[PDB]
């Protein structure tokens, strides 16, 4: 049986753990103060792996030897973003009276 | 005294990279 | 016309002359390939020494270069050579009548593109080889599609895929079948220059006007635009320390940091190639560190570094200016007068008629 | 490099660590209110208890200090320590770290915030390992003996030589060693981070608002010869300008108006900034106050506008803008006003604006160039425009009343003008 | 030249010794350094003796 | 009359600004202590005029 609230309390008390004020400062903001073209021949694709250093580094599991291409090209994505970070301006930005911001795209234009 | 700026040294520390000879592939 | 008591030895004392260098990779340090006249050389990035000098002159100016691991490989008129260590390892005799003006070397394949819109792909025989060797196709870029021909490269990921670059779209190419299997939208300026990320496809195209376009590739739509004007692009690179640090090198003879996550524009160099000789013709990042190359059409090779920041804690709010570090270089026009030094042979003085002496 | 300079380097990196009974006995001998011997003695639970009540009495004032009751002053606060944890739980607390010293930048007068810094600063260490926002955010306080305290414990960044010559002395810094610290270049790219985050968080208070405009201020009055600095210069105090009129208070505002009026005497700028810089006025203008300083900073701004182009109209959205922002007889009465900002360049470009664009108000148009008295070549050029609105549009007695003022004050100068174009 | 190494049985001091003559003994924690001495002949092996305070 | 006579009415039609020297803000400094910002700005005004 799973304990209750007052035995949860004590317990992280008398333990001192601080897995509560991690997740607090975790938790802490200062908020408030598809595709578009498809390629039949990589789909129809069977590539082998146990070549060398390379590919049996994309292996996954030990018993498979070969492997078709979309699983393939998704595994070079995986080991892509392994070795190069992903980073944030990427993720999220699209360019998409008057504003507030014409002084600093003007800035940002003359030199 | 203002701000010093000794330009310390370089090393050209190692890297990691990327190779297309194993992006392509081969026919069945 | 031959001669009977010299015979040529080695012309001495250049480092560039514009057109556009590469780097290449072994192990984990770096090496700078460049092209001088009817021969090319090999420089060390660490020390700047002189490592390598081909052995045969060529019968025209070489014009396009590359690098993979140690193969080197360099296209002159017709022809595309493959050299190991500047001995001359292998020919690769086109068959066609027209220049060879770009090139790309990925998996099993290299691509040559020449002038009239033909790109010509060799295969790798059997991939117990080093390089291509056998003639496979010959893939051709019709007018109605886009117009002449500006670069090749290839992305990340992407299974026997080509990305062509031209003066009004870009095209993705599946070279196994055979077949362009994707085009993209004419673009109202002149693309001139192109630029893979470190990130997963994108793509960068520069233009005349101070457009840096940065475009996406499974989707097709172009993500970020960034303005530079009063100046023609003239070549980009991407940094790879963890920083989001974009380089973009006019032709005027400047420099310019921006940073992407901040849209900022970080810093300006000025005046680091002589417009009057060619321009800013290749800068690089080199691959994760933090040291920048450029070369210019001045016949000259120089390096600089980004200082590591003097903030603790904020760091790249208050990012340091780059400083100048290691470079080789020689005259711009051709020297006037020499004489030797002493009864060693060691020092050639010499002075040009762009008003210096060496 | 050498042996001594890396074990440098390693004994940096080590700043924070208590090892011996010795290092220890000094790294808790550092701190705020107590001296020496007496500080060195007393323990973390005495002192948590003075916090406590410290920050009883501190969200009594202000309700937004339950969060850090919440998180950094509780009973695992006591138990944990900094030289223990992984680096990305060390980033968590120094974001919560700087957003106290941010909320809390604004009473630092006072012996309950006093106290509750105290806290930090004997447990988190936090006058050795983060240094930066305690100096930048209690910057503006530069005469007080808090400050000095804070100047006799700290040890400074590589960024702060000034006050790193001034530390552990009688008399505090001067407004010249101020000025000297942020005549430097990096200093004020850090300093333009930490405004844009605390916009942000949107809590700035009129001290630390007037403390910054004055170093600022001082900063470019003393850059009035190197041209090259100043054009190095221009993207930080523009950029920290924008963020400024960005914030809605009316403080922010008129700080910002101050800022770029100053630098506008200073450096002769380009029309098109200078379009940019009065529409975001106008676009963000919300109050009374603000909406006089603005009028004037905007009148000096067209008056140190000087080259070819001085006096032409404003574009068409942002003279509707303006207009719309600026009914005409609040105007005309500032115009009727004693203090009296010379305004010919900015008037004049106005009323051409109305002659091309509105076709209706000629009569305000007489009236203000009845009480303002104007410059000969900006006569022809009203004329030139009136004359061609009399060419195109269908005509009016009031249009012969305007050059009926003209004739009466400068007829020859309106013969000449015919005599380019007319009869 | 090529370097050899001995930490004293406390765990607190690094005693160094270079092929050619750099000696150096250090608490290298909190980066204090006790001694250096650039003997010039081959030193071949160093050890702490019994303290921080004699080493052969 | 000419465009060059145009000009000449231009410039000497162009009036007299204040500039700003190296040290004319100090006062600023002296009592920044605990007056309103729309009363700071006016004291920077009437500095620069």
């Amino acid at each position: 049986p799973p304990p209750d609230e007052e035995e949860q309390l004590l317990a992280k008390f008398v333990f001192g753990d601080t897995t509560d004020l991690q997740e607090n400062l975790a938790k802490f903001n200062a908020d408030f103060i598809e595709a578009a073209w498809i390629d039949s021949d990589d789909e129809k694709i069977k590539v082998p792996i146990l070549v060398t250093n390379k590919t049996k580094k994309l292996r996954t599991s030990y018993n498979e030897s070969k492997i078709n291409g979309v699983h393939y090209i998704n595994r070079l994505r995986s080991q892509f973003e392994k070795i190069y970070p992903r980073p944030k301006w990427v993720d999220d930005e699209s360019d998409s009276n008057g504003d507030i911001n014409a002084l600093t795209k003007i800035l940002s234009t003359t030199y | 005294p203002k701000v010093v700026r000794e330009a310390k040294k370089v090393e050209m520390t190692e890297a990691r990279a990327y190779n297309a000879d194993a992006d392509t592939a081969k026919a069945a | 016309k031959n001669s009977k008591i010299f015979s040529p030895f080695r012309i001495i004392g250049n480092v560039s002359n514009g057109v556009p260098f590469a780097t290449g990779t072994l192990g984990s340090t770096f090496y700078i390939v460049t092209c001088v006249g009817k021969t090319f050389q090999i420089y060390d990035a660490n020390t700047l020494h002189l490592l390598f000098v081909s052995e045969k002159e060529t019968p025209s100016s070489i014009v396009a270069l590359s690098a993979h691991f140690h193969y080197v490989y360099a296209a002159y008129e017709n022809k595309v050579g493959i050299y190991k260590r500047g001995i001359e390892e292998h020919l690769l005799e086109l068959e066609t009548d027209a220049n060879v003006e770009h090139l790309c070397i990925f998996g099993d394949y290299l691509c040559a593109s020449t002038d009239d819109n033909s790109i010509f792909i060799y295969k790798k025989s059997d991939p117990q080889d080093k390089y291509p060797s056998e003639f496979y196709t010959k893939l051709t870029v019709t007018e109605i599609q886009g117009g002449e021909i500006v670069s090749l490269q290839h992305l990340a990921t992407y299974l026997n895929k080509l990305t062509v670059v031209t003066k009004s779209n870009v095209l993705l190419f599946n070279v196994r079948t055979g077949k362009l299997v994707f085009t993209s939208n004419e673009f109202p300026d002149q693309i001139t220059t192109a630029e893979p990320a470190p990130v997963l496809d994108i793509i960068a195209l520069g233009t005349v006007t101070g457009e840096v376009i940065m475009f996406n590739m499974r989707k097709g739509k172009r993500i970020r635009t960034i303005k530079i004007p009063q100046s023609r692009i003239s070549s980009l690179s991407f940094r790879t320390d963890g920083s989001s640090h974009l380089s973009v090198g006019t032709s005027s003879g400047d420099l310019i940091f921006y940073d992407l996550d901040r849209r900022s524009r970080i810093h300006v160099l000025k005046n680091i190639h002589r417009e009057s000789y060619g321009g800013v013709t290749q800068a690089t990042f080199l691959n994760g560190q933090p040291i920048i190359v450029t070369s210019g059409g001045d016949n000259s090779l120089k390096e600089y570094v980004f200082d590591p920041s003097l903030s603790q804690g904020s760091g790249d709010v208050v990012v340091q200016p780059p400083r100048y570090l290691r470079s080789r270089g020689g005259h711009s026009q051709p020297p006037s007068y020499i004489a030797f030094a002493d009864s060693q042979s060691h020092f050639m003085l010499s002075a040009s008629k762009d008003r210096s002496l060496w | 490099s050498s042996l001594s300079d890396q074990l440098a380097q390693v004994a940096s990196n080590n700043a924070t660590v208590a090892l011996d009974r010795k290092r220890r006995q000094k790294l808790h001998s550092a701190s705020l209110i107590y001296n020496s011997k007496t500080a060195a003695t007393q323990d973390y639970d005495f002192i948590f208890e003075n916090a406590s009540k410290a920050l009883e009495e501190l969200s009594q004032i202000e309700p937004k200090f339950a969060i850090f009751s919440r998180t950094l002053f509780s009973e695992s606060s006591i138990s944990l320590d900094r030289n223990v944890q992984t680096k990305e739980e060390i980033k968590d607390l120094d974001n919560a770290i700087n957003a106290y010293l941010l909320l809390a930048s604004s009473k630092w007068y006072l012996a309950p915030t006093l106290h509750a810094t105290e806290w930090l600063v004997r447990r988190f260490q936090i006058h050795v390992k983060n240094t930066e926002m305690l100096l930048l955010s209690t910057l503006n306080y530069y005469q007080t003996p808090v400050f000095k305290r804070i100047l006799s414990i700290i040890k400074l960044p590589p960024l702060f030589n000034c006050l790193s010559n001034f530390v552990r002395s009688e008399k505090p810094p001067t407004a010249l060693t101020m000025i000297k610290l942020f005549n430097d270049m990096d200093f004020l790219k850090l300093y333009t981070s930490y405004l844009d985050q605390c916009i942000k968080h949107n809590a700035t208070y009129t001290n630390q608002l007037l403390f910054t405009t004055c170093c600022f201020i001082n900063v470019v009055a003393f850059n009035s010869n190197n041209d090259e600095k100043l054009n190095q210069l221009v993207p930080i105090l523009l950029e920290i300008s924008a963020k400024l009129l960005a914030s809605k208070s009316k403080d922010c505002q008129i700080a910002a108006h101050t800022i770029l009026v100053v630098f506008a005497t200073a450096l002769p700028l380009k029309k098109t900034i200078i379009l940019a810089a009065m529409e975001t006025i106008l676009s963000n203008l919300d109050a009374k106050e603000a909406k006089h300083s603005a009028l004037l900073t905007i009148c000096k701004l067209f008056q140190t506008l000087k080259g070819q182009g001085n006096v032409d109209q404003l574009p068409s959205k942002i003279f509707k803008l303006f207009d719309s922002k600026f009914d005409t007889v609040s105007i005309l009465t500032f115009l009727d006003k004693e203090d009296k900002p010379v305004c010919d360049k900015f008037i004049t470009s106005y009323t051409r604006s109305i002659a091309r664009y509105d076709r209706s108000k000629l009569n305000i148009i007489l009236s203000l160039l009845k009480k303002i008295r104007l410059e000969r070549y900006e006569v022809r050029l009203i004329i030139t425009d009136l004359i061609y609105l009399s060419e195109i549009l269908e005509d009016k007695s009031q249009l012969v009343e305007l050059f009926e003022y003209f004739i009466s004050i400068n007829e020859d100068l309106v013969l000449k003008c015919l005599k380019s174009l007319g009869l | 030249g090529p370097y050899h190494i001995k930490y004293a049985k406390n765990g607190t001091h690094l005693l160094i010794t270079g092929r050619k003559g750099h000696v150096a003994s250090m608490d290298w924690r909190k980066g204090q350094l006790r001694a250096e001495l650039f003997l010039n002949e081959t030193c071949h092996s160093a050890t702490y003796l019994q303290n921080e305070q004699y080493f052969a | 009359e000419d465009e060059e006579d145009i000009a000449l009415e231009f410039i000497n039609g162009e009036k007299k600004d204040k500039l700003v020297n190296m040290n004319s803000f100090t006062s600023m400094f002296d009592n920044i202590q605990n007056v309103q910002m729309d009363t700071f700005f006016d004291r920077v005004m009437k500095v620069l005029t």
